[PDB]
């Protein structure tokens, strides 16, 4: 579960911490990080950024690359 | 008669001779003038 | 025509309701 | 335990979809 | 949280329409294998 | 080849065949029946036929049965709860039997035809193809639709011989099979008159029965034969299907607004009769009767039957289920038991409070306390508020009249505060919720889901209409135009 | 087209305006003037309550 | 009896059988958390 | 000849605005509803329905105008002019929302009207009636919506308002008192309209940049003329761009075609579903399992339960002014606020 | 922090295989025709 | 095609496929009588509706009893 | 981290130089119109 | 007191052998009728 | 690639299918019994 | 519950004879 508004409240979107399809979701990034460049390597330990949301930004970035060459793949 | 039967049959009759048999009657009009 | 029925059944609303709203636009609200 | 269901339903999903893809009718001009 | 009835209706939903599409796909295919 | 969704049309231009599908899905409706009855009956409780009816256990054929006439088991029960002596073969035990017994009668019969598929009686003497005169054949069934329409009317509604049909009292206290005179004046049109339904399949019945002697006896205007295009089957079933639409539309409205053929004992109460307080209005109305008579407030509502009372539960309101909560209300909310008596909630000053009912739309009510001029007394916070108007605070006390609690007065915050909030679901009721491990969530009645069911299936034979009649009308045009 | 058009046209738009301008609009289509939305006494919002008196109800209700 | 006239071959192609087995796996992924409640 | 054919042929003469048949049920309705329509929207108010000013008279834009739904007194009554509510006057038939109804029922009809005008106009062509069968996808809409869903409920009061803003309220109250976006067959009807939406732009697209060079000018509007019997743009290349791009591609236009027209109408279908089941108050509004999780876990949180206790909140704020009628009084204490949870 | 570069040894990546893979196209840059073209782009490869 | 002692009983009910009445038959009557049909079903459907009050046809519940 | 961050610079500086150099090698020409 | 997987055992190791047996039979009968 | 010429066409007759029924639905009602314990 | 599973497995292998005696494969000379 990621604290999503960085208050020490954890959100849960993942199906083995008690989510199903409709529910589940990836948990957008801690209110604590903002939107400061946050990859694996600039947390502390690995559960600090599974903790932080994390896994949201690296997602949304490579995704956001992936569309960009989609666009540029498809011309 | 209630005073809603009275509007019911009305309500026949104003729908006979205001929407049916006046579109009707122009139909039958032009349709054999033409 | 049947179109000129049409037309002034579309109009004859459209230039009653134009002025009506316009009288609406100079009321104090 | 309805976890694995839907993990199960997940990938069977997503395998139709690589046979769709890799296995498809080949198109050809008749 | 429901019962096996509700772990039957997604298994048994799933795979009675599934093997019904196969079942079909592979006839028209064996069809189109004996007539070429 | 043929698509799969057209394989069917095989049996298009073959009579015998057709009858034989026709025969296979009549033997499937049988044996479904048969089944479901079974099933019920291996589920249903008559143990307790007030507080744990059989719309609160999930029936659904059983109503149907228990409408018209079938109300004695093999097991020595009734639903109406009197122990029945010698049961009768036409029982829910025999009556599923015979539903089941029929079904197998139709799948050899299907099968006879699928095999016999070419018989002279389906040959045209003329050509010598197969051909059906729709316009004769719907005459003679026409004439066949009469005759037993004009039958269950006049034998079976009014009990000449029959057993007659299900009817109760304008609150579902007391209800049974009785026969019912047919009503021939204007009084037989109301849809809450069981003499109706006798007089009009009577009179339905005799017109239908001339009307097939009519169809049977002339043939159709050429102009409408090749407009409605009847020499095809496909238009029989567009107009079929419409017809069939329209009924179930209308069956859908019939049980959902509540008729004399949606009892209130077999189905459950309606939800309007829950939004203007149907039932609410009658056990204030005779509360206030035994208290003019001189009775006391405790023997004023002690008067009133659990029945009446569980009635005016939210509980029993067809709008407050779910679409996937699945099972009977007893699974949403528990076995009722017995019923805790109306509270009465009074500040420190002494003024009567009402706590509001909730509305079906709101799947969460906030709890408010008003008195008689409609003035907000007290309230339950919404959770982790500051108040000014709490419970605690302004100290509601709550005195029981009737059922098990009677005579019992709570000034303790959170056995008043525990009541208040099963007050806003209107009459305060015992459940038990271990023998079917209950959720708490609002369940339906068989009548809502009855509902949605046809409402949805004549949307979807709407499209049907659509489709087939498009197909009948451009038969010529289809697969291309030239 | 024009000559016809050049006298009824104005005076379907005049017309229009009137119908607002006098206030027969308001008489006609029963829509409160802004000085009798609330009356001195109904300083609520007025509902119809019972459909088959909904008549009567309004009457009073618009007497004001 | 006899030989039926009206039997028709039924055919299903692999682009059909994809859009069956897509729509079923989908419907049951769409349905299985309202199943499951 | 026989008066019905000459009336038959002067319906069907080719003229600017075809007529035929079908025109005698869809002209009036449809007519009849639009001026209704314009009507509330331009003189008639709300104030005895709903507690709302609803009309340019009354100072709306064309946002905030809308011809208001009944009183919640009036029930699911056909509210006729001549009814025992109206008993023949006009001012109280505006004045109790009548003019909602005459819209409502002329609009049915009119739909009607329009889909036997596609039936009747498909029969003359010459082509297979496909139109008036997408239009059963709107037809539905407008049934489910507009009708069965103010039939199961207690009245016309809860039907969707004809008006922008009307509309965006009938979403919100939706969305609050069933949580919509939870049932599957809305989920299915936003699936079908969006991939109808991609559908036509990804095919406009592959069309125009799959054209055959059938013209010197750079302009291509001009190098395709209807009477060709050469199609004006390459199949096969589409299919080989989307098929090593996509990994799937068409290969048949008739089947592209067929696609293209089922998507949004078994979306609209599928949602016109799930509006009947919310007609009965039979909705997806909750999972049994989820809301159990939360009640044993106050930690427990996902987006769900925030969605559940947003949809209390628009429920809460939104009845006393929604529902006028029902004289909901709320407490502030009562009210929900994430400061209090 | 130049490239998020805070380790001296992240510049050896950033480098050593940009150079590579251009020693990679040098070999296809001495192959082509490299004298000018007058035309929109060059069809010599 | 086989020969049965019911199929030749219900020969003739099957027999005259294809027979017409000339021209329009009995169209007016049957137009007539949906007339009466539509009729009917209005006073019904406002009867039901509650917009139509006849005497002695209270439609409620409390009409049971 | 700091061998994570290694590895991912790698991996992104060898893509992103394909990219590059992959673009710079007369992509015009690889047009099925190119004599 | 049966158990619950149970069910799903008994139905799905019924059905699964069914459906093959039932779908080899047909794949035969269409080869056999697609020759013929 | 291109056509194998090991592949062989299988058959299943009624006969065959009918065993293979009446084992399954056999061994089911022998072992339903010990499943559901 | 068990005992619709036991029921609808003892009616399908009758079913399943049912079958096998009435639509058998047709023995004939070859
Ligand atoms: C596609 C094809 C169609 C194309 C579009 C066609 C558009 C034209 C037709 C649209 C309008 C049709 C008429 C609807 C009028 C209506 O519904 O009128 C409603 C009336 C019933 O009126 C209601 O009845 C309810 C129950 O009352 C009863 O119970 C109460 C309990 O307190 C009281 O006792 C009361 O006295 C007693 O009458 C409540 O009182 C409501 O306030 C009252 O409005 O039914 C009736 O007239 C007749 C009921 C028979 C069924 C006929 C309609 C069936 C349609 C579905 C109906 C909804 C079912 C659920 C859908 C989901
Ligand atoms: C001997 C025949 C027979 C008898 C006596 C019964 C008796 C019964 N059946 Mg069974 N049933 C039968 C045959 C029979 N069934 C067959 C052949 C089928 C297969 C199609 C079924 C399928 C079946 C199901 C699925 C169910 C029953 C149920 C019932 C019970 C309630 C009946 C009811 O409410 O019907 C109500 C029927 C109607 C309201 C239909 C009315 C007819 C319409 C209005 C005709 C409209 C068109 C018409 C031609 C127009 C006429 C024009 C006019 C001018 C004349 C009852 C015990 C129910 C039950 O309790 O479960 C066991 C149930 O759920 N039956
Ligand atoms: C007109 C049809 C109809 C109606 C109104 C009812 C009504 C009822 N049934 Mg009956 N039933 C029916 C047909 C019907 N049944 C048939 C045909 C069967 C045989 C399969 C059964 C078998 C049956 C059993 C075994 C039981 C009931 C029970 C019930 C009750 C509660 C049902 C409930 O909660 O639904 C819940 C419904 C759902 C959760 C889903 C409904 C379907 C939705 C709309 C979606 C389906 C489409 C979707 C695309 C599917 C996705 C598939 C995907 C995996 C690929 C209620 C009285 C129960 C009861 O209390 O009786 C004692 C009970 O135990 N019914
Ligand atoms: C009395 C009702 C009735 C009857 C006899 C028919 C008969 C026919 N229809 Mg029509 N149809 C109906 C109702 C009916 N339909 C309705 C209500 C709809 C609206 C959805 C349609 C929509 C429809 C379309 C769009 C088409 C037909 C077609 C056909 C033909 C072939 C059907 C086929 O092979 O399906 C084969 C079906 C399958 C192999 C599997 C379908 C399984 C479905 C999707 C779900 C399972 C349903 C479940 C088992 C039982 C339902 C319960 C019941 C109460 C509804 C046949 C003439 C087709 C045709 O030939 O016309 C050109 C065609 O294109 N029909
Ligand atoms: C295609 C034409 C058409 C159609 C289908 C409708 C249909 C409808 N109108 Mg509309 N209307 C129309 C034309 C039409 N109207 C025209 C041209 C006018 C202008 C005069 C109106 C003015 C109008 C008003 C002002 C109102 C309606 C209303 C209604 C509804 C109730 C009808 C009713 O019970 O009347 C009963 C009368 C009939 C059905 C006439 C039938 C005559 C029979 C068939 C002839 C036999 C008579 C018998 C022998 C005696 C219904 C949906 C009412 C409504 O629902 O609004 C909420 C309403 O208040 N209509
Ligand atoms: C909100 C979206 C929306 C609108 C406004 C709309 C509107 C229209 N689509 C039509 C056609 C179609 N719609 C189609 C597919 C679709 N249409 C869709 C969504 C829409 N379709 C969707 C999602 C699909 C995919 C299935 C097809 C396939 C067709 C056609 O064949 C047809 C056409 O030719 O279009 C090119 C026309 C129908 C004319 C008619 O009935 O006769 C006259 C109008 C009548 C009878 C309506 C008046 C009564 C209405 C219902 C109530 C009154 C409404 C007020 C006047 C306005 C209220 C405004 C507020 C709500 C804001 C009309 C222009
Ligand atoms: C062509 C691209 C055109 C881009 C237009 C828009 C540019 C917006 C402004 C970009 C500024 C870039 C500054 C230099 C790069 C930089 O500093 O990285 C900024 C970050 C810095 O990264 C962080 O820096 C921190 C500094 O305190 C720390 O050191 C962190 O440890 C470190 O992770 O690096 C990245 O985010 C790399 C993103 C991935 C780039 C993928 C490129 C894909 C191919 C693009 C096209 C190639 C041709
Ligand atoms: C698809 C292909 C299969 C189709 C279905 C086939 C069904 C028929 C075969 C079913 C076999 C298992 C039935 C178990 C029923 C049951 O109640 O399970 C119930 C148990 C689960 O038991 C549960 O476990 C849970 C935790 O996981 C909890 O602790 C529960 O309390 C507990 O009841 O399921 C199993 O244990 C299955 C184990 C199977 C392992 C293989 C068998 C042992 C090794 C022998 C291998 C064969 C040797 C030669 C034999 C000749
Ligand atoms: C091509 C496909 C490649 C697929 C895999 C790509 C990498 C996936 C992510 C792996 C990851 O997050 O590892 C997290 C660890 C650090 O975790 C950290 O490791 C730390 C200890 S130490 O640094 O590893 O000694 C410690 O803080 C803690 O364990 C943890 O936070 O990162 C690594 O050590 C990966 C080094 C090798 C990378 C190979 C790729
Ligand atoms: C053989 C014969 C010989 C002579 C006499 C005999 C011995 C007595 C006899 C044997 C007879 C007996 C043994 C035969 C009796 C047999 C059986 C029990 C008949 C039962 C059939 C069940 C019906 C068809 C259900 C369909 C379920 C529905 C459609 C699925 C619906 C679902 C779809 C997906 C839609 C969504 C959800 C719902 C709506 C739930
Ligand atoms: C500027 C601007 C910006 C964007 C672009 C733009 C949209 C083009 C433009 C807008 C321009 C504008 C503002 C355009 C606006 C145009 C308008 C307001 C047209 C109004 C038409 C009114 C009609 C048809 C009413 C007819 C009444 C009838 C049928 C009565 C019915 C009756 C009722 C009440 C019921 C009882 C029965 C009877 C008695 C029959």
């Amino acid at each position: 579960p990621v604290d999503i508004d960085g208050i020490r409240e954890p959100v849960a979107g993942s199906l083995l911490y008690g989510n199903n399809i409709i529910s589940g979701a990836v948990i957008p990034s801690s209110a604590s990080i903002g939107i400061h460049f946050y990859p694996i390597w600039e947390a502390a330990s690995l559960d600090e950024w599974l903790y932080n949301g994390g896994p949201y930004q690296l997602i949304v970035d490579h995704f956001l690359l992936g569309v960009c060459g989609w666009i540029g793949r498809e011309w | 008669m209630t005073p809603s039967f009275s509007a019911f049959i009305n309500s026949l009759l104003a729908g006979l001779f205001i929407v049916i048999i006046p579109i009707g009657t122009a139909l039958l009009i032009v349709s054999q003038s033409d | 025509t049947f179109r000129w029925l049409a037309i002034h059944g579309l109009a004859v609303p459209t230039v009653f309701f134009l002025g009506a709203i316009t009288s609406m636009q100079f009321i104090q609200r | 335990m309805e976890t694995l269901v839907y993990t199960f339903l997940l990938i069977g999903t997503l395998g139709v979809l690589f046979f769709a893809v890799f296995f498809r009718d080949p198109p050809r001009i008749a | 949280n429901v019962s096996v009835a509700a772990y039957l209706a997604v298994l048994l939903g799933t795979f009675v329409p599934v093997v019904f599409l196969i079942t079909l796909f592979i006839q028209s295919e064996a069809r189109k294998a004996a007539e070429s | 080849g043929l698509p799969w969704y057209r394989v069917h049309t095989v049996v298009l231009n073959d009579p015998g065949r057709l009858i034989a599908v026709h025969l296979m899905h009549t033997a499937l409706v049988a044996g479904w029946a048969g089944s479901m009855a079974l099933y019920e009956l291996a589920v249903f409780d008559p143990s307790d036929p007030v507080l744990n009816p059989m719309w609160r256990q999930g029936m659904f054929v059983m109503p149907f049965m228990a409408r018209i006439g079938v109300t004695d088991s093999w097991g020595g029960w009734s639903i109406t709860g009197e122990s029945v002596a010698n049961p009768g073969f036409w029982s829910f035990e025999g009556v599923a039997l015979a539903h089941i017994g029929l079904s197998g009668l139709l799948f050899l019969a299907a099968v006879w035809h699928w095999v016999y598929w070419d018989l002279e009686l389906f040959r045209d003497p003329r050509t010598g193809n197969p051909a059906l005169d729709l316009p004769k054949i719907f005459g003679i069934h026409l004439l066949l639709s009469g005759v037993l329409c004009f039958g269950f009317g006049a034998f079976h509604v009014t009990g000449a011989w029959g057993p007659g049909i299900w009817v109760s009292d304008a609150y579902g206290i007391t209800g049974k099979v009785q026969p019912v005179a047919p009503a021939w004046g204007p009084e037989g049109f109301n849809p809450f008159n069981p003499s109706g339904v006798a007089s009009h399949h009577i009179a339905a019945g005799i017109l239908g029965f001339a009307a097939g002697i009519f169809h049977i006896a002339v043939r159709p205007p050429q102009r409408l034969y090749r407009a409605l295009r009847m020499g095809n089957i496909e238009t029989v079933l567009s107009s079929s299907i419409a017809a069939v639409f329209w009924s179930a539309f209308i069956t859908t409205g019939t049980m959902w607004y509540g008729s004399a053929t949606t009892p209130i004992e077999l189905f459950g109460p309606t939800r309007y009769q829950w939004d203007s307080g149907y039932f609410q209005q009658e056990i204030e109305r005779r509360v206030e009767n035994s208290l003019n008579e001189g009775l006391s407030l405790s023997e004023a509502w002690s008067r009133i039957p659990d029945k009446l009372a569980f009635y005016d539960y939210v509980g029993n309101n067809p709008a407050k289920g779910g679409l996937f909560r699945a099972g009977p209300m007893n699974k949403g909310d528990g076995i009722a038991e017995a019923w805790l008596g109306h509270p009465i909630f009074q500040d420190k000053e002494g003024r009567e409070l009402t706590v509001r009912r909730m509305p079906a739309f709101f799947e969460t009510f906030p709890v408010i306390l008003v008195d008689k001029d409609g003035i907000i007394r007290a309230d339950i916070p919404f959770r982790r508020a500051e108040s000014k108007y709490s419970i605690e605070q302004v100290g509601v006390t709550t005195s029981f009249y009737g059922g098990k609690l009677n005579g019992q007065v709570f000034t303790d915050a959170p056995t008043v505060k525990k009541y208040a909030r099963k007050a806003q679901l209107g009459e305060v009721m015992e459940f038990d919720r271990t023998t079917l491990e209950s959720d708490g969530v609002f369940r339906s009645s068989p009548r809502g889901w009855y509902t949605f069911g046809h409402a949805n299936f004549a949307l979807l034979f709407f499209l049907g209409h659509l489709w087939h009649g498009s197909r009948t009308l451009f038969r010529d045009v289809f697969s291309g135009i030239g | 087209y024009w000559i016809i058009h050049s006298i009824t046209i104005p005076a379907l738009f005049v017309a229009g305006w009137l119908f607002v301008s006098t206030g027969l609009a308001y008489d006609i289509f029963g829509t409160p003037r802004p000085n009798e939305y609330f009356t001195q006494e109904r300083q609520q919002v007025p509902l119809v309550n019972d459909r088959f008196s909904a008549k009567q109800e309004l009457e009073d209700l618009t007497k004001g | 009896s006899g030989p039926n006239p009206n039997k028709q071959p039924v055919e299903l192609n692999r682009t059909s059988l994809f859009w069956g087995l897509l729509l079923i796996f989908v419907l049951a992924v769409l349905f299985s958390s309202y199943f499951f409640n | 000849r026989g008066w019905f054919d000459l009336a038959d042929d002067w319906l069907k003469r080719d003229r600017f605005v075809f007529v035929g048949w079908s025109g005698l049920l869809l002209f009036p309705t449809s007519y009849l509803s639009i001026g209704g329509w314009f009507t509330g929207t331009t003189f008639v108010t709300s104030w005895y329905t709903h507690g709302l000013a609803s009309s340019y008279l009354e100072g709306c834009n064309f946002f905030t105008a809308a011809v208001s739904t009944p009183a919640n007194s009036m029930g699911h009554s056909l509210l006729l002019l001549w009814g025992p509510e109206a008993q023949g006057d006009f001012t109280r038939w505006c004045q109790i929302g009548g003019l909602w109804a005459f819209c409502a029922l002329h609009g049915s009809f009119g739909l009607i009207g329009f889909c036997l005008r596609q039936f009747e106009i498909a029969r003359l062509v010459g082509i297979r009636p496909y139109n008036a069968i997408a239009f059963s996808g709107p037809i539905a809409i407008f049934v489910s919506v507009f009708l069965m869903y103010p039939l199961g409920q207690a009245s016309w009061f809860f039907a969707p308002s004809l008006g922008v803003a009307a509309i965006f309220r009938f979403l919100l109250f939706i969305q609050g008192f069933h949580n919509f976006t939870l049932n599957p067959f809305h989920m299915m009807g936003v699936a079908g309209i969006l991939g109808a939406a991609l559908l036509c732009a990804i095919h406009g697209a592959t069309v125009q940049n799959t054209i055959f060079e059938d013209g010197d000018a750079a302009n291509t509007f001009r190098a395709f003329t209807p009477t060709q019997a050469e199609e004006t743009y390459s199949m096969v290349t589409a299919n080989r761009f989307w098929s090593q791009i996509f990994g799937v591609a068409f290969s048949n236009k008739r089947w592209l075609h067929f696609f293209m027209l089922f998507v949004p109408l078994a979306g609209l279908w599928t949602s016109a579903i799930g509006i009947v089941g919310l007609a009965l108050n039979l909705r997806a509004y909750d999972f049994v399992s989820q809301e159990l999780r939360a009640a044993e876990d106050p930690e427990f949180e996902t987006f769900y339960t925030k969605n559940i206790l947003l949809n209390e909140g628009i429920r809460s704020w939104m009845a006393a002014q929604d529902q006028p009628h029902e004289n909901f009084i709320f407490p502030e204490e009562v009210l929900p606020r994430g400061n209090a949870l | 922090e130049a490239l998020g570069v805070d380790d001296g040894r992240l510049l050896v990546p950033l480098v050593l295989i940009p150079v590579f893979v251009a020693l990679l196209y040098g070999n296809f840059a001495s192959t082509q025709d490299n004298e000018d073209f007058f035309d929109t782009y060059d069809q010599r490869r | 095609a086989l020969r049965t002692r019911l199929g030749e009983l219900l020969r003739p009910l099957n027999s005259e496929y294809g027979k017409v009445a000339p021209g329009w038959g009995t169209t007016p009557i049957m137009g007539f009588v949906m007339l009466l049909f539509a009729v009917f079903l209005l006073i019904i459907l406002q009867i039901y509706n509650s917009s139509l009050i006849i005497e002695n046809v209270d439609v409620d519940w409390a009409s049971l009893g | 981290m700091f061998t994570l961050k290694i590895v991912v610079y790698t991996t992104v500086t060898l893509f992103v130089s394909l990219f590059t150099f992959g673009f710079l090698s007369n992509d015009a020409s690889r047009n099925p119109n190119r004599k």
